[PDB]
């Protein structure tokens, strides 16, 4: 069920009347990047990973001597 | 006051062929030899989804 692509998804569920390729110019909403579709890697080794967003809260000191 | 056995309207042979003759019980048993020439509510899940509103979460 994670194959199919999500305009498509809602009008197999019988969400929308009209097909995705049926709906007009204005309903298609507009971007600035491309497409790619990654249905599902559950086992798969593409597998997401989640990970910290931000760096460690409490920065370190960065060791600096000094000869007196 | 609850009627006695003498106090009914069906006769003791009326009564006891529903006894021996199981009527209720085949009744019953037609009720779901109708339900075996009707159509059944399945559908195939991966091919065909149920219900979406749009407020579905
Ligand atoms: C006046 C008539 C004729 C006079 C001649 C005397 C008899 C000749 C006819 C004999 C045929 C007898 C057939 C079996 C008799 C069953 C009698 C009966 O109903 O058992 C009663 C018994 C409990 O007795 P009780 O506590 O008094 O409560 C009864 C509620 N009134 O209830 C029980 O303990 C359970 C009842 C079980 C009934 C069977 C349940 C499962 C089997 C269903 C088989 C259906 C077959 C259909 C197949 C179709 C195939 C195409």
């Amino acid at each position: 069920m994670s194959q199919v692509e999500p305009g498509w998804h809602f009008w197999l569920g019988y969400g929308v009347d009209t097909a995705p390729c049926n709906t007009p110019k204005e309903k298609l909403p507009i971007r600035a990047y491309p497409y790619k579709f990654q249905p599902n890697y559950t086992g798969t080794p593409g597998a997401f990973v989640t990970y910290n967003t931000l760096k460690p809260k409490i920065s370190a000191w960065e060791p600096v001597t000094k000869q007196r | 006051r609850p009627a006695t056995w003498e106090e009914s309207e069906e006769g003791a042979l009326s009564k006891a062929t529903k006894y021996f003759l199981l009527a209720e019980m085949f009744r019953g048993l037609y009720v779901v030899l109708e339900q075996f020439f009707r159509a059944p509510y399945t559908i195939y899940y991966p091919f065909e989804k149920g219900p979406v509103s749009p407020r579905f979460r």
